[PDB]
């Protein structure tokens, strides 16, 4: 039903990464290089395809009162495997700083830990799927 | 420094490029 502030800040950190130069827009461009770099390989037309399918007002791009109808209306799992490199199970901070850093994110270590922290349930200092599946849920 | 939020946002960007 309703839409929490928290919730919208998300939703815009979200919309910032894929919007890579800060014009307020995401283009087909920035999607795919995106996506690329998270291992995937759209082709032309899916990019075209996926901007055409959230941009209301049909100028090409895609901007953030756009992407904010798409996020409400709607694999936590292929999104996990993503940020446990090493594949064993348990995303550590190190895991996460390199995750960061590779998406063009500043972030000190503190501020890695704290995102740790904040998932982290059990308190081992890591991640696991179960922690993961919590947070987006 | 909202760790939530730069989490679950980053999270969030994961889960739609890959569909
Ligand atoms: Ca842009
Ligand atoms: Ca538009
Ligand atoms: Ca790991
Ligand atoms: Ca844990």
């Amino acid at each position: 039903d309703q839409l929490t502030e928290e919730q919208i800040a998300e939703f815009k950190e979200a919309f910032s990464l894929f919007d890579k130069d800060g014009d307020g827009t995401i283009t087909t461009k920035e999607l795919g290089t995106v996506m690329r770099s998270l291992g995937q390989n759209p082709t032309e037309a899916e990019l075209q395809d996926m901007i055409n399918e959230v941009d209301a007002d049909g100028n090409g791009t895609i901007d953030f009162p756009e992407f904010l109808t798409m996020m409400a209306r709607k694999e936590i799992r292929e999104a996990f495997r993503v940020f446990d490199k090493d594949g064993n199970g348990y995303i550590s901070a190190a895991e996460l700083r390199h995750f960061m850093t590779n998406l063009g994110e500043k972030l000190t270590d503190e501020e890695v830990d704290e995102m740790i922290r904040e998932a982290d349930i059990d308190g081992d200092g890591q991640v696991n799927y179960e922690e993961f599946v919590q947070m987006m849920t | 420094f909202n760790a939530r939020r730069k989490l679950k946002g980053a999270i969030l960007t994961t889960m739609l490029a890959t569909r």
